[PDB]
């Protein structure tokens, strides 16, 4: 967005459940979840690193067909205040982290 | 080097089984751009 | 044979005391895994006794009659809190069983800890003595005192849900009242806590 | 030999106490790494299917003994028999398809097909019997398999753990009933 | 002027900081009591950011408008739950502020703290900067970071009831949009933090 | 961890910024020459064809990753299956003829037929893509294959790279369609 | 080890035959058990 125009943002790790839905819709909810939080300034991009964590070394890349809950959590990422005159915009990438693994190639039929 | 492996070796000649390479004279790049990362955090950390 | 156990800031002293018995592990021995990333942290208080009615057992009761109880169970303790506040966590169990009675009394249990079962097999248990185990005869202990690692296909179980470890006590043998002093009804508790607790990946608060 | 029982210590007398000697022999054949490195029969006249290892049938020595373990490790050893042209092999987790390509594939050789499976579960290990909120005052899930074979034609099927090591033991039952008679009694060759 | 405080698995980047502003002490540094007999734990799980939102801020609001925020407040963390769990208990307090907006807004917060207020009478407000504070001026910072010790008459509050600390801000100068952009309303946000908790005398579990 | 962007640096950070540990792992699947190394399904029921690389279908794991990559060098290896005398296999630039004689030819055993093909091409490397004149405000050139092979009788083909060097990475897709649910949901053994 | 053995050893590596193991760095119970038996007889053994 504009150099005048500034912001504050936070995006946290929800870790799989096991929940009944939530997700938490406000940032005061989502504080106690593992989080991070930034504002805009001369220095524009931030890189949120979102750890591994589940109870087995490895976990399916594909989803298994009957789920109904996720088995490697969500990640959100709230703007915090609600006022903002006008439009800006925030993009957003991925890459692996340092530590990724992938195992077994496979090469599925598609579709 | 590859999928490929014995304890013993292949029975033909190198010059049989590949392609001889050749030299210039009568590498890699995306290992290196990666390790160019600066995993190191911004600003003045503190606690 | 007094011995005396304390985690935490509570305590238990019996005077009956066979000795403890260590399942599987001489000590349990968390290290840390690739799965929470380093994630994961201790928690001192988790660590302590919390206590639970079994049942009364009378004379009525024959032999191969069985009370399990379902470990982690549910509590209103700080460890019920974690399960509810953290997602993944891990344990490792340290379990009295208590059966006061008059030595007059005769009768046995045999109380063993069975790594998931999911259901036990009427012929299956003469066989309940490979799990760790001890017997409370009442001319001898009225405590046992089984102890446990954490086991399970993954180093962090599931907060609730699956339940690595159940608490099976067995009638061995009939009570006998012959001194008819009744007596009678022999309750049996269980003293249970926690050890080397860790927990990773913190949900949203309930609401 | 009088020694307290409550407190389940191990007590294990030679005849020794009645003055015969009785020395130590160094049993191989009760080896676990011996023993379950077998072609156990699992399961005939089947194309598709998954190579859950719980499909053993319980009253063969590698089932039974398998059943007596609570947790297990494996790297497996696949052998196919009966008319086909080939066999695929799908690793654990990849997604399944009526069709295969590209996936591990072998052919068969004299109506026979024996391949090895790595350990391939997530799981640092995988068990027998699993309490999934099955509590009771009286299944394992889908994860812990070695994979997924498809035959090209319906196939007799047989697996060979390896580097097999038993974890948690188990009860196990004789297989036979007395009936009338409390020996069993039974032909021998 | 980029400053990045974690505490826990929460962070807070800021590129705006003008420095932290330790209030009474260079730091929190607990000491062993009489009082608690020795059976105080710290635990290091309640050492985390959470934040809430405390006022809009509009033009239309003129010199010497407050907002306190009474601490610990109610919430849902485990913070809230030691309240519960445990009676007595000690923290010090780390706490950011921050009110984004253009820098071609004109005005200024006086953000402090005030020990023990328990009303602050209308010819006070000028002293107001005694206690430890920074300002929140648009044309410079947008972020306030106070940090201070536990301090009152007891080594343990009361779970609940006494608040020790109370988290004033001031508006010192009305805000001004003289580049009529709206802007206008500029949300001020607090993200607060414990430090070097520490719990004593457990209590029963509700209900 | 902010840092300017517009710079396109390079930034991996892993979660020590929250105090959790991660020690590096020594990726092996993940790795080019081991992945590139199988042999991939290219066509069906084909007597006479060119042995060009870019037959393979793209959806597969070896011809997605080799279209994920602009340039590359391979040793290949074919292997023809289905029933057959033999099979010539003629060097890259030679000219095209109806009958063949003294050409390099391997005759079948039990109605397979693998053989090892040399790096052939004329290039330094070949492409997957060639910019030819092809601009636009919105086809590989023959010399780019490793040579052409004729079967006596029609066969399915395997071609099997070796040695492969792949350079200046091109984008993967996913081949899976989400549909009406934003996540694709897929069965799994 | 196992029911394996042969004067030769494995024609393939042994990275391609079986799966590697890993240790927890960047066991055997029932064995201590049954040698923690007492075998000596307990009280004043007489005659």
């Amino acid at each position: 967005g504009p150099t005048h125009h500034k912001a504050k943002f936070m995006v946290a790790y929800i870790p799989p459940g096991i929940e009944t839905d939530r997700l938490p819709k406000t940032p005061e909810d989502a504080a106690h979840c593992y989080h991070s939080e930034w504002d805009t300034g001369l220095n524009s991009q931030f890189t949120f690193a979102v750890p591994y964590v589940s109870a087995s070394d490895f976990s399916y890349t594909h989803t298994d067909t009957p789920a109904m809950a996720t088995t490697n959590g969500w990640v959100a990422v709230f703007q915090v205040t609600d006022t903002h005159s006008a439009e800006a915009a925030v993009v957003v990438s991925v890459s692996a982290g340092p530590d990724l693994e992938f195992r077994f190639p496979v090469d599925p039929v598609r579709q | 080097s590859g999928n490929t492996g014995s304890i013993i070796n292949n029975y033909y000649m190198q010059q049989y089984q590949n392609s001889m390479d050749t030299q210039l004279g009568d590498n890699d790049w995306f290992s290196k751009l990666a390790q160019s990362a600066i995993s190191g955090l911004f600003g003045a950390l503190l606690a | 044979r007094i011995l005396t156990t304390r985690h935490g800031t509570t305590t238990s002293t019996t005077q009956s005391s066979v000795g403890i018995t260590y399942g599987y592990a001489d000590a349990d021995s968390f290290r840390p895994g690739p799965n929470t990333s380093g994630l994961e942290t201790r928690v001192e208080q988790a660590e302590r006794f919390f206590k639970e009615k079994l049942f009364d057992w009378t004379s009525d009761k024959p032999f191969g009659t069985l009370y399990v109880l379902e470990l982690p169970k549910d509590h209103k303790g700080i460890y019920g809190y974690l399960t509810d506040a953290y997602t993944y966590m891990r344990n490792g169990w340290d379990v009295q069983v208590s059966a006061t009675s008059t030595q007059f009394n005769g009768g046995s249990l045999l109380v063993a800890m069975v790594p998931e079962l999911c259901s036990l097999k009427d012929r299956e248990e003469f066989q309940l003595s490979l799990y760790p185990h001890q017997f409370i005869n009442p001319r001898t202990n009225t405590t046992a005192h089984i102890q446990v690692p954490y086991l399970g296909v993954n180093r962090h179980d599931q907060g609730k849900r699956h339940q690595a470890w159940s608490l099976v006590v067995m009638v061995l043998t009939p009570l006998t009242t012959e001194a008819q002093m009744q007596s009678g009804t022999v309750e049996v508790y269980a003293n249970i806590a926690p050890t080397n607790v860790f927990v990773a990946g913190e949900k949203p608060a309930k609401q | 030999t009088t020694s307290s029982g409550e407190g389940a210590d191990v007590v294990t007398t030679d005849p020794s106490t009645h003055g015969g000697a009785v020395t130590e022999k160094k049993r191989v054949h009760t080896d676990v790494a011996f023993v379950m490195d077998r072609f156990t029969h699992v399961l005939t006249n089947r194309t598709a299917f998954a190579v859950d290892l719980m499909d053993t049938n319980e009253k063969t020595l590698v089932g039974a003994l398998l059943r007596a373990a609570t947790y297990y490790f494996c790297d497996l050893e696949i052998a196919c028999l009966g008319e086909h042209e080939r066999v695929w092999w799908q690793p654990n987790g990849a997604p399944r398809t009526t069709t295969l390509r590209d996936n591990p594939m072998v052919f068969s050789h004299n109506n026979v097909t024996r391949f090895a499976v790595p350990y391939t579960a997530p799981h640092r290990l995988l068990s027998t019997r699993y309490n999934g909120e099955c509590k009771y005052t009286q299944k394992l899930p889908s994860t812990f398999n070695f994979g997924y074979v498809t035959a090209d034609k319906p196939v007799d099927v047989y697996y060979r753990m390896k580097r097999a090591e038993l974890y948690c033991p188990r009860p196990l039952l004789p297989g036979y009933d007395h009936a009338d008679r409390d020996r069993f009694d039974s032909p021998i060759g």
